[PDB]
């Protein structure tokens, strides 16, 4: 399935701090208005490419999508990214790990590390050795699809962990839906308000009204 | 990040990511301290034309 992202997948692009500016910045941005590929949590797990870096979100009710997995080709001939939430902690690690043929969550490595009416937003994107995971939490008001309004997400981390990611996945919990889009490098023009919430943007390549 | 300037607390609500704040011409104008962890205004100390 398929549908319109409207303008969400905005996100903070470097860590300073400004207000009551409209800012110009290149980086990689999900395109306004753009087709997000469409998933549900019943039966609807395949393996996507990761291309030049993902935006990820799901709208939610009890907590069913927990994880992700990122990297080439998920069978220990090289490094794969693992991300899993549980209870008070969010765990991360990257050893070549070989998964199960069908994975959920039943309810020479380098680095591991430790920390509907809901929708979850994320970005996920690379700058050559370093991984970043930008997210936001909101309330929806419908079940339907994702908000025709907007919202920011911020940095949750970043990863020194070097892998060359082409491909990912995202894992279930069992005893909600999700999507995926792709970002591009496109010029933005941010608009940060009096208290530095940015409230609203423009992509630059949209449309001529855009430019 | 050398500078000369005064140095007070301030309104600007950082997010708990951001270390810094700037001007529009790139000069850093507010900066997280790297101990006490608060938002401190940079102002170039009192000038003006004579
Ligand atoms: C990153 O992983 C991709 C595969 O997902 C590698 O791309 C392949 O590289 C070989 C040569 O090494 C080519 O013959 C194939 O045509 C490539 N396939 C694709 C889909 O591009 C890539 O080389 C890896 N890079 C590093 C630095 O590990
Ligand atoms: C979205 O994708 C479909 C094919 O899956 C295509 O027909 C349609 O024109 C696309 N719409 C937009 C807004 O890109
Ligand atoms: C979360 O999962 C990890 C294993 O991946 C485990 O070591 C840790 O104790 C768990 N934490 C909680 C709060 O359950
Ligand atoms: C670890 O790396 C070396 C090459 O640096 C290789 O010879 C060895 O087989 C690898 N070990 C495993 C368990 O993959
Ligand atoms: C701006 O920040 C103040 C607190 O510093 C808050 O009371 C106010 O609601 C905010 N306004 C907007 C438009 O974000
Ligand atoms: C740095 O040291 C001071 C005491 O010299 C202490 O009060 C403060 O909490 C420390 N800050 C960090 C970030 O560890």
């Amino acid at each position: 399935a398929y549908t319109n992202s409207f303008t969400r997948g905005v996100y903070y692009p470097d860590k300073v701090f400004r207000s009551s500016v409209l800012h110009s910045t290149q980086d990689l941005f999900l395109p306004f208005f753009s087709n997000v590929t469409w998933f549900h949590a019943i039966h609807d797990n395949p393996v996507l490419p990761f291309n030049d870096g993902v935006y990820f979100a799901s709208t939610e009710k009890s907590n069913i999508i927990r994880g992700w997995i990122f990297g080439t080709t998920l069978d220990s001939k090289t490094q794969s990214l693992l991300i899993v939430n549980n209870a008070t902690n969010v765990v991360i690690k990257v050893c070549e790990f070989q998964f199960c043929n069908d994975p959920f969550l039943g309810v020479n490595c380098t680095f591991e590390y430790v920390s509907f009416k809901n929708l979850r937003e994320f970005v996920f994107k690379n700058i050559d050795g370093y991984f970043k995971i930008y997210s936001k939490h909101t309330p929806i008001n419908l079940v339907r699809d994702l908000p025709q309004g907007f919202s920011a997400l911020e940095p949750l981390v970043d990863l020194p962990i070097g892998i060359n990611i082409t491909r990912f996945q995202t894992l279930l919990a069992l005893h909600a839906a999700y999507y995926v889009g792709y970002l591009q490098p496109r010029t933005f023009l941010l608009k940060y308000n009096e208290n530095g919430t940015i409230t609203d943007a423009v992509d630059c390549a949209l449309d001529p009204l855009s430019e | 990040l050398t500078g000369t300037g005064v140095l007070t607390e301030s309104n600007k609500k950082f997010l708990p990511f951001q270390q810094f704040g700037r001007d529009i011409a790139d000069t850093t104008d507010a900066v997280r301290d790297p101990q006490t962890l608060e938002i401190l205004d940079i102002t170039p100390c009192s000038f003006g034309g004579v």
